RNA sequence: UAACCGCUGAAAGCAUCUAAGCGGGAAGCCCGCCCCAAGAUGAGGCCUCCCACGGCGUCAAGCCGGUAAGGACCCGGGAA
RNA sequence: CUCGAUGUCGGCUCGUCGCAUCCUGGGGCUGAAGAAGGUCCCAAGGGUUGGGCUGUUCGCCCAUUAAAGCGGCACGCGAG
RNA sequence: AGUGAGGGCGCGAGCGAUAACGUCCGCGUCCGAGCGCGGGAACAACCGAGACCGCCAGCUAAGGCCCCCAAGUCUGGGCUAAGUGGUAAAGGAUGUGGCGCCGCGAAGACAGCCAGGAGGUUGGCUUAGAAGCAGCCAUCCUUUAAAGAGUGCGUAAUAGC
């Protein structure tokens, strides 16, 4: 669900879908690096060629697993630690990214780009 | 401003367009069993029942106590001031009326006797490089002749659910008139199918 | 302005007031606010 | 010699009471302080304060009973009117009935109210200020409002007394 | 009310917030917020109720029943 | 005083007071436009993060943060 | 026969930082070793005072007398009023009160007031401006409210206070 040191997953313009994170972006007291959240990292995972390098940035929370609980008494959870890398702004790394849909992301909203972007299966 | 309960359980619902949970509340109707007339106890106000467990038994004392201003055959009793009686009989068949906010507080459901562990936060100790003590106990009690010697209030091992408390602003939610109940998504403070009272305090600006 | 001491006037006219055991003067320059009480 | 002479014209309601001076005029049955050695007289059209001794208590009480309830009188004479005047293209005034129009606050409501011999002139508004009665709780009502916004020394916009020189130091560099 | 801002005013026959008397003012101090609490011998306040209980050397503030006025005991049950 | 006996570090866990207060606010001052700094007096209310390496508290460094204070109590804590 | 090492206080030299309930020596007292009573809150050595034993006796030290607790909430004359009492220096100040002193042209005073704030006062440099109120000094005259070689708000001098 959360973590602050981590091996978490992504799938922008990633180095490798993966990266560390030190811990959460909000109110000074980090401890979960959480669905929909903003956060800090640096690569883990390798990176054919590819702009990225193993490097850090910061960027928003995608999956989670161990309860995505909705205002809506929505409910899911996605075998799948994941979020999109962030370039300063928010403004998100990289061209596409393989993933989809669904309330939490878009609700957080700063970062619509993603949200047309990870639609379909997958 | 003031509800007497049997406080009953607690259990999920819907509201708008989305659900949410809320809290079972259930209440015959208390009555006017003493009033403190002012005069007659300067704390001016108002104590009542609200239901009624067997009358084969029952104290004299209770029995005429009722006499009084006469008025039924229970056992569920206890007062609250500042708070007039436009009534002799008081249900919540519209006392309190929902989309509004409320106070509330009840027993405590009695917790056990559990140390630094319980009672208080932060558990216990840590371990590995220490097991004589295994992961958790007891933090430390003062000291070489700072005060000279040990402590006198912090938290402390032990007894510590056999009490009583409440909650401060909560949510009216839903009224049924019929079986006295009212739905309220609440902390259920303290058990449920037992004893609770609600009353409404908050010239809170925001 | 303050200080535990000091205070020998400033503003060419600069006054010493006398409030509250306070050692204050004032002028007609907020550069002396003399506070030394 | 020196430090307790005043008559009491319009024959007004000059009388020492419960160890109080009722100075009554237009109305304004101002209480005088009465300090228990002070001491006065009003016979004629010529009122004294006297003076148990001359050293400093005394001396400065004599400055006061004089000076204060010689106010008193004057003041039971007319009306106590404090002069006024608003300024600042950043403010609006209006008397609005018992209140405070006023507006420079970029989020106006001003919804203020009259203490007592205070009524409200609004003839301008540039010019606007207000009326009392107690000279002293009148300056001071009248610094409330003031102080209420007023002061502005590097651009003006604000309320001022008769309104001194506004002393004015330069904004940026020029 | 702290610093800090003012009103009315002398002693310093012009002036000053300043002993005099009045006001402004801090997330802080008493309260308002919940939780204890007359073993606060300085309460108990109010309600109902058995009777002023019955025998003994007056000083009967001792005995026995007195009242189930009530409660305790044992039993049986309890997120206590 | 103590050698017929007082366990010294570092850390842990529970900390307790202190102000020369760090973040907090209240402020007069500016070389104060705004914003933002910086310059003192008032006030401890709550608050006063994670890791790295180093047995080191100090420290230097990573990332933030409103902020990531100095210190009293044998440099609190072995009858924990 | 016993101590053969002791400390404290005052004064006088060491030393030490002219620091320490430091340590060195000396004059004295001291305290132990009596120094058991008073006492100053209570405190081995700071002022009083030597206890052989009594008194339900009286005079006194030191130092005390509103009360807690014996003893005038004495009298008399002041001076502070901050609570100093109820530890502190450097040093700061129209504190408080006191000198022993200076201004009184009732040729009626000072802060408060009124009005004029006088004509040569007009470069000397700089004059873009000094034509007191821009820098290197000027130290004169007439003239009356008695006279500013102009103490001061200032820019372009100047003009106004």
């Amino acid at each position: 669900m959360i973590q602050p040191q981590t091996y978490l997953e992504v799938a922008d313009n990633t180095g490798a879908r993966k990266i560390m994170c030190i811990r959460v972006l909000k109110g000074s007291n980090a401890k979960y690096a959480t669905v929909g959240d903003v956060i800090v990292a640096s690569v883990k995972e390798a990176i054919p060629r590819g702009a990225v390098k193993e490097g850090d940035v910061v960027k928003a929370v995608v999956v989670r697993t161990k309860k995505e609980v909705k205002r809506p008494d929505g409910s899911a959870i996605r075998f799948d630690d994941n979020a999109a890398v962030i370039i300063n702004n928010q403004l998100e790394p990289r061209g596409t990214r393989v993933f989809g849909p669904v309330a939490r992301e878009l609700r957080e909203k700063g970062f619509m780009k993603i949200v047309s972007l990870a639609p379909e299966v997958l | 401003m003031k509800g007497i309960l049997g406080v009953k359980v607690g259990m999920t619902r819907i509201f708008r367009d989305d659900r949410a949970v809320p809290v079972t509340v259930i209440l015959a109707g208390p009555c006017p069993v003493v009033q403190r007339r002012t005069p007659e106890k300067d704390g001016y106000t108002a104590v009542q029942l609200g239901f009624l467990p067997q009358n084969p038994k029952r104290v004299n004392r209770p029995l005429k106590g009722h006499f009084a201003k006469a008025g039924v055959e229970p056992v569920r009793i206890l007062r609250e001031i500042r708070d007039f009686n436009p009534e002799g009989d008081t249900v919540t068949v519209e006392i309190f009326k929902p989309g509004e906010r409320v106070d509330v507080t009840g027993t405590s459901k009695g917790r056990g006797f559990a140390g630094v562990m319980k009672r208080w936060n932060f558990a216990g100790g840590p371990d590995s490089h220490g097991a004589h003590k295994i992961h958790r106990h007891p933090g430390s009690i003062g000291n070489r002749k700072t005060p000279g010697r040990v402590y006198k209030g912090k938290k402390m091992a032990g007894h510590y659910g056999a009490e009583r408390v409440t909650v401060m602003n909560l949510e009216v939610v839903d009224v049924i008139p019929e079986e006295n109940l009212l739905l309220v998504k609440g902390a259920v403070p303290g058990p449920n199918g037992g004893l609770v009272i609600v009353r409404e305090t908050k010239k809170a600006a925001k | 302005m303050k200080v535990r001491a000091s205070v020998k006037r400033i503003c060419d006219k600069c006054k010493v007031i006398r409030r509250h055991g306070r050692v204050y003067v004032i002028c007609e320059n907020p550069k002396h606010k003399q506070r030394q009480g | 010699i020196g430090r307790l002479p005043i008559p009491v014209p319009k024959g007004v309601s000059v009388e020492v009471a419960p160890g109080r001076v009722k100075v009554k005029g237009p109305k304004g049955e101002l209480e005088v302080p009465v300090s228990p050695e002070m001491r006065v007289v009003v016979e004629e059209g010529v009122v004294r304060v006297e003076r148990p001794s001359d050293e400093r208590r005394h001396k400065s009480l004599h400055g006061l009973t004089r000076t204060l309830i010689a106010n008193a009188v004057k003041g039971v004479s007319e009306g106590y009117s404090k002069e006024l005047l608003i300024k600042g293209i950043g403010y609006r005034a209006r008397l609005v009935g018992r209140a405070l129009e006023l507006t420079v606050g970029f989020s106006h409501p001003v919804v203020v109210e009259p203490p007592e011999g205070i009524t409200f002139e609004v003839p301008e508004p540039t010019r606007v200020r207000v009326s009392g009665i107690d000279k002293q709780k009148v300056g001071q009502v009248a610094a409330n409002i003031r102080a209420i916004r007023k002061p502005s020394a590097y651009h003006e916009k604000g309320i001022y007394y008769a309104g001194e020189p506004v002393r004015l130091k330069p904004g940026k560099a020029g």
